[PDB]
DNA sequence: TTTTTAGCAGCAACA
DNA sequence: TGTTGCTGC
């Protein structure tokens, strides 16, 4: 990334005449924070320190995904920022992880600081006859479009770091400890320490005395061509073993192989997994009954995966998510809804709580009122017969105890919208098409059932 | 490429619902005297 | 200018172009362009509440709200700018021009007021 | 969501 | 003392 490097450099350099009074209001940068953003472990913390340094400055870091209080570190950010340090050269601030800050503390304290040195520059060259930003800042993210930072971004220059830098370090600390190392095991090394620069200076130094379970689930898929089936196999099970995590990697496994190319003749080999897949849930069930013995047998079940989908086409890796912790909470939400329908049937209607089951009420009952409420009243011409209905439908609503709540979180005094509370909505409605149509057939029934709940009371 | 066919079904709906409406006006005006003339054929 | 060079009618000798005056009246904000696109550019750095209802985005930046909100935005801090460095908030200058009033142009605003006038 | 214009008096605040 | 707002000409 020496482009990238020199971009960096070149940037720091137009703090000089601020900072340094030396000739190349203020003459500083138009955007006095620098954001760089790029993958984990290709050097981000590593370039904004060696080239502060370079620059002449001192280099403040500080994590802002550990610092859980901006207001307070708002008095080290302060000080970093305004006060001299005891050190002859200027304090740069390096903020390392600024996507990690899930409390908006950290991100407001740096743009009310922005804030307070954009009015009071205004005041140097138009005030007739304020803390200034003397100092540079360098943010590093992972992620760039993070909601929290989409208030910093305007003032920020923006600097992607790609995916040799590691090499180069290693190399000057070989060179400084007079060690002569092959290039060749240094590469060695940084592959076995996967970028860990901590982990490579270790090992580095031990020579001198003398896996993400993602990255399990795409090796699953993947058969190298140049290896024994069986050593492959061999190196899968230990990797399986040592993570302990056999669930998570099945159902990353589960939730990768429709996706995967293998080649089918009836798509049986998915037929073949299901048996496997209800023998984990099998085993699963059971190590909170027994002893967990049967453990051993877990890591089996993954590799079922790579001997039937395993193949030379799955290249790419696949990323993945985890449906099943939305669709968990979800259900949660859904039965503690369904429960609390049944709670109010119970207490108003005596004998229909003793008819209805949670599941006919959820596929059988709640259906039917849902489709009687959102009902075309536009299309009955005969007003006493809409009236009929509407005291029926009034009726039903308090045997189930339905709220009518206007939720007027509109905001802007136009047509706040009536919701059924509890929602037997986000229940009933699995077709996103259908909920679009029944919406804004319901805003128009709510109102007039409103009206005649109103009327009643 | 995931809505075309609901729109079409809202406007037919609409239509419905103002002819719905033109005859409710039709009923009014008639019991108001304003029955609705057709005139004659004239070649 | 274009319109009239463009006609036929437009020879040596015209008499159809009829040269009339009329006062234009200008109300300014005495701030310039510069001072106008560092206006902008710190109201870019600001974040603003969607006027949206049963939506859900709750906040936009300044270029995600309408061109029409966006000067809204920019007149309020120009307003407050102008008074701070100029001490006032407006300018006002008035503009002698002139215009060419077509009298070979298809009549039919004027016919019906010379028609309207004489019904009456 | 429908919608003529500019010039002026004068009370009251504030630049 | 002047400008600026608002209502109502
Ligand atoms: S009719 Fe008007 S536009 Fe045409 S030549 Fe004459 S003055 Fe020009």
């Amino acid at each position: 990334n020496e482009k990238t490097n020199r971009r960096m450099l070149g940037w720091l350099r137009q703090w000089t005449p601020a900072v340094f009074k030396e000739q190349l209001p203020l003459k500083r940068p138009p955007k006095k924070i620098l954001l760089l953003h790029g993958p984990p472990g290709i050097g981000k913390t590593s370039v904004a320190h060696v080239i502060a340094k370079q620059s002449g400055f001192s280099v403040s870091e500080i994590n802002a995904s550990d610092e859980r209080a901006g207001p307070m570190v708002k008095e080290k950010i302060y000080n970093l920022l305004f006060n001299h340090t005891f050190d002859t050269n200027p304090v740069c601030l390096v903020a390392d992880e600024i996507d990690g800050s899930i409390e908006s503390g950290f991100i407001r304290i740096l743009v009310d600081i922005m804030q307070s040195d954009i009015k009071a520059t205004n005041k140097l060259l138009y005030g007739q006859p304020s803390k200034l930003l003397t100092r540079p800042i360098i943010c590093i993210c992972n992620n760039l479009y993070a909601p929290s930072l989409e208030k910093l971004k305007p003032f920020c220059e923006i600097i992607a770091v790609k995916r040799t830098t590691l090499l180069e370090r290693l190399n000057l600390i070989c060179h400084k400890e007079n060690m002569n190392i092959p290039i060749k095991a240094i590469n060695d090394l940084i592959d076995l320490a996967q970028g860990d620069v901590r982990n490579c200076i270790n090992n580095l130094q031990f020579l001198a005395s003398n896996i993400s379970w993602f990255k399990i689930v795409n090796q699953l898929f993947r058969k190298d061509p140049h290896r024994d089936i069986k050593e492959q196999f061999y190196e899968l099970l230990n990797q399986v073993e040592l993570n302990g995590n056999s669930d998570r990697i099945l159902q990353g496994c589960f939730n990768i192989f429709p996706y995967v190319k293998y080649s089918d003749n009836g798509i049986r080999k998915p037929a073949n997994i299901s048996d496997w897949l209800f023998f984990h849930d099998l085993m699963y069930q059971s190590m909170y009954a027994h002893n967990g013995e049967l453990l051993r047998y877990s890591a089996l079940v993954p590799l079922v995966f790579f001997q039937t989908f395993g193949d030379i086409a799955n290249k790419d890796d696949i990323r993945m998510k985890n449906s099943e912790y939305e669709q968990r909470e979800l259900k949660r939400a859904n039965s503690d809804i369904v429960s609390l329908i049944m709670r109010h049937i119970s207490v108003q209607s005596p004998l229909m709580a003793s008819f209805t089951d949670r599941k006919s009420l959820i596929f059988e009952i709640l259906p039917y009122l849902d489709s009687m409420i959102s009902s075309d009243f536009n299309k009955i011409r005969n007003l006493k017969l809409k009236q009929a209905i509407m005291e029926e439908l009034v009726q039903l609503l308090k045997s189930f105890q339905l709220n009518l709540i206007q939720n007027r979180s509109e905001g802007f005094d136009v047509r706040g919208g009536l919701t059924i509370d509890p929602p037997i909505d986000e229940v009933v409605l699995l077709n996103p098409k259908h909920i679009n149509e029944v919406q804004h057939k319901r805003a128009n029934n709510l109102s007039s059932l409103l009206a005649k709940i109103e009327e009643n009371r | 490429a995931g809505n075309k066919y609901n729109t079409l079904s809202n406007n037919y709906a609409l239509s419905a619902q103002q002819l719905l409406n033109a005859s409710k006006i039709d009923d009014i005006d008639s019991m108001m005297g304003f029955e609705r003339y057709v005139p004659p054929q004239y070649n | 200018e274009r319109d009239c060079a463009s006609c036929d009618f437009n020879r040596p000798g015209k008499t159809c172009a009829r040269k009339l005056k009329w006062a234009w009246r200008g109300e300014f904000f005495p701030s310039k362009m510069d001072e106008y696109n560092m206006i902008k550019r710190a109201l870019q750095n600001e974040t603003f509440p969607n006027k949206n209802k049963f939506s859900k985005k709750k906040v936009l930046t300044f270029d995600e709200l309408s061109y029409a909100d966006q000067v809204i935005h920019i007149k309020k801090r120009l307003t407050e700018y102008s008074r701070k460095v100029y001490h006032r908030v407006k300018v006002s200058e008035i503009v002698e021009r002139e215009a060419i009033v077509c009298q070979r142009e298809n009549p039919f605003y004027v016919d019906t007021v010379k028609s309207f006038r004489d019904r009456r």
